[PDB]
């Protein structure tokens, strides 16, 4: 993701390029914007 | 905004670019891609001004020489209204479904 | 289309009313990621200290502008301190304040520039552009930041985002200035 | 009740719809006739709203006051290109008429689109209703809708002259503003747009 | 070699054909893009034939003479009237051009039609058949005939301005009049007709 | 063979009508995209900006010269500016013209020249080397361009057109002068 | 295609290395140059 891009890799391990990301135990506005009306309001005619 | 025994009546068109005298009223305007609508129990409106250019795409700033806007404009009209006393129309504008833009630029700066 | 607007319900048309199509579009420019991934400079070090502190960004420069288009952020970064210098050394967000780095990571210069990478050091969840505590408004936490870099000589600073996420989106006003015209005009790109 | 009607590039939305009167047919249906030799063509692009200011409904004017309005009309779009292009042409007529009058106004207006109106006595006027028509009340709607055929005794007409229709709009109840906060008068508009338009009999346009 | 070309109701019959020339593409397919969000139109009753005189071929032009005329022209019909009414039009053309000289006569004329000329220089004028173009030649014939797709860097032009072709017509031999029945002057007519015309943005004709 | 030539249809020939043959072909020399994909010198800076313009490709070098023999174009772009200068910056077709890069991309020099990979972003589906807009012939619009770059120094400029299409061909002039001789003529390499 | 040949291959992506092409919904000259007459218009004779 983001803007890097090289076919082939990267060299070091994930543990010494990244942050490791935790979970305890989802894009609000992709649905939002999703969810919007694109119809009509009453009724068409012709 | 206005209140309920106000009524008025409006009308808004998007005038293509190189249209002469840009028209005055709502008569003239009637010639133009455009949409009239009247108050009632719903208080919104939504209108969609369109894309047409010669070109797949526009710029996003204009260039010193221009004169005219070269993708044209929106003309908001009233076409009539019960009442002098002013009704307020809030003005609002959000992208299309289609809308996209390209070409990230920092403009930085004076 | 009509609709009760006060509800606040989206509303989002086509052109199909006047009898229009749809293109095709590809919004790849406007991903927050991509965007936010390149390298801004936020200029030079002080005592050859620079905190790593994300609001030091121009807040004009498409980097500064965006991020602050958000109220919660969290990423990784890189570094890159051009200049003619020997070595960047970095300590870690809450550690104290040092005479020198000494043994602390330190990474020597090569041509010029020195570029490295960073993982995210706070001990919260997220951070915030804007936090309202303590302030009360009538019409920033030591805790943010990204550590602190030391170096052998004055440097230009660059920040770079990486796997970036912001959340609850803010205004991003535009900085033109129009002066009295109606329009705004530059002289574009053109061929001369 | 509320209703859009499109036409091309042009929509049209009304709260206080109060239905479409349909005159005489239900569809304006398009039978070639041997007057074209088949050279006949549609033009769909003419087929669109204009709109026109007809009058302002006042308290002064009393019962059969009379305003009118000859279809076709002067035309400075499409439509009107057609009558410089081409010597014949029919059409039919999709018509709203409107007076916005406040819900604390009272009166009532009658529109009607009358075929073949060359004169028209004052007791004719009470018997209007047995023309294609619909009501101005305001208590009830702001809006009126009759949609019309195409006709007359050819099946073209040589551009103009000949007015097969004629829109009509009179005063059957005076317009009111006893209770304080209505308007002191109404202004009437007309929108319209021309349907199934053939033109035939291609000349030059210009010099 | 006897053809009939018609376009709408226009005709033209020529009796010394030499074929048609297609240039860059055996057919105008139109594919509608973006820039026109869908609201585009055809225009056919604009798809007839127009004339013009060029010019007169005369004994005294020499080699390189060079006639040209930039389209889209002026027009005093239908296809006249759309630049008045929309902002963007785009349109391929179907031309024929003619020399009407006798099979006494001798010479030779160069007929191509050239995209986005700006300029020529007289050395350029050598290599002009790299342009889709054909020959009028007194002898063998008095008909030319080249059918050309739309072509530019947009999808429409914003009307006219903008001349996405210009047609050639220059001397390659002199004309001449040596054997006493010819003629001393061959009239130039050109007869064109624009395909598939597709017009958006619709603005007032008129005021 | 005789023939309709008025008709315009082309007509090629062997020498098997005298006898002949015909020798097998290989032309590889004469592909457009293998022939402009070659760096080209248009020039130096200005105060240190240049306009990417093809048009500004020598027009008697074989790439100036091909790219003017079609009236369309299509391609990538690669830059290298070489010369005693730090680092060459650039900003796509449509920016406004600024007075520094800073933060639209960058590239730093390295052993005296900067070369990189650009893409094609101009509005259009292609570009024309001619443009007959307004400017009625008797007997080039701003937006024709691949951007702008600035530079630290003065350089020289080289592109390269990467993935070239080319469409409707458009004459080529030979170059050379003949004086009054009738065979042109000059020195070929020879062994000395 | 062109003249770039490295055996090998390319390390960066190609949405980095070139501008990505789109469709909507072919070589004249090569078409133009097949179709030329290359016979003998009339009779051969010996």
């Amino acid at each position: 993701s983001g803007n890097t891009g090289s076919i082939i890799n990267n060299y070091y391990m994930q543990q010494y390029q990244n942050s490791m990301d935790t979970q305890l135990g989802n894009d609000w506005f992709s649905k939002l914007a999703q969810s919007a009306f694109s119809g009509l309001v009453g009724a068409l005619l012709a | 905004t206005g209140p309920t025994n106000n009524k008025a009546k409006y009308m808004v068109a998007y005038i293509p670019p190189g249209t002469h005298p840009l028209p005055e009223t709502p008569e003239m305007a009637s010639h133009c891609y455009h949409a009239e609508w009247d108050t009632g129990l719903n208080s919104t409106f939504t209108f969609t001004v369109p894309y047409f250019s010669a070109a797949d795409y526009a710029y996003t700033y204009a260039d010193e020489p221009e004169q005219a806007s070269v993708q044209g404009w929106v003309g908001v009209y009233q076409i009539t209204d019960t009442h002098e006393k002013d009704g307020a129309v809030i003005v609002t504008v959000s992208a299309g479904p289609d809308f996209e833009f390209r070409m990230p630029i920092s403009p930085s700066r004076q | 289309t009509t609709s009760a607007g006060e509800g606040a319900d989206p509303v989002t048309t086509d052109a199909s009313a006047h009898g229009g199509d749809t293109r095709t579009t590809r919004r790849a420019h406007t991903d927050v990621t991509f965007l936010l991934d390149r390298f801004t400079l936020v200029g030079k070090t002080n005592d050859n200290k620079l905190v790593l502190d994300l609001l030091s960004t121009k807040e004009k420069s498409l980097v500064g502008a965006l991020l602050r288009a958000a109220t919660y952020y969290f990423s990784d970064l890189e570094v890159a301190c051009v200049g003619t210098n020997a070595w960047v050394g970095w300590t870690p967000n809450g550690s104290p304040v040092l005479t020198e780095v000494g043994d602390n990571p330190v990474v020597f210069s090569r041509r010029g520039t020195t570029r490295f990478a960073l993982p995210y050091t706070a001990p919260h969840r997220v951070l915030a552009t804007v936090y309202n505590g303590d302030c009360k408004y009538k019409p920033i936490p030591t805790t943010f930041n990204y550590g602190m870099i030391y170096t052998q000589a004055e440097v230009d600073v660059y920040l770079r985002m990486k796997r970036a996420e912001l959340y609850c989106p803010r205004p991003v006003l535009t900085h033109y200035d129009h002066n009295g015209r109606d329009r705004y005009k530059t002289t574009l790109v053109k061929p001369a | 009740r509320i209703v859009t009607t499109s036409h091309g590039t042009t929509t049209s939305t009304t709260q206080s719809s109060v239905g479409v009167t349909y005159g005489y047919a239900l569809t304006d249906k398009f039978l070639p006739g041997p007057n074209t030799n088949g050279l006949e063509t549609r033009v769909e692009q003419a087929e669109r709203f204009f709109k026109h200011k007809l009058f302002d409904w006042t308290l002064d004017q009393q019962f059969g006051t009379t305003y009118v309005l000859e279809l076709p009309t002067d035309h400075k779009g499409i439509y009107g290109q057609l009558v410089d292009s081409h010597a014949y042409i029919r059409n039919g007529w999709d018509v709203q008429v409107s007076a916005t009058a406040t819900q604390f106004n009272g009166g009532c207006l009658l529109v009607a689109m009358v075929p073949e109106l060359c004169k028209l006595d004052d007791r004719e006027k009470y018997q209007l209703t047995l023309f294609p028509h619909q009501f101005l009340n305001p208590r009830t709607n702001t809006t009126a809708h009759i949609q019309v055929p195409y006709l007359g005794v050819d099946r073209h007409d040589q551009g103009t002259r000949h007015k097969a229709w004629t829109l009509v709009v009179m005063v059957l109840a005076p317009y009111t503003n006893d209770q304080t906060i209505g308007s002191t008068k109404a202004e009437v508009y007309v929108n319209i747009a021309p349907t199934n338009v053939y033109v035939a009999g291609e000349k030059p346009v210009k010099q």
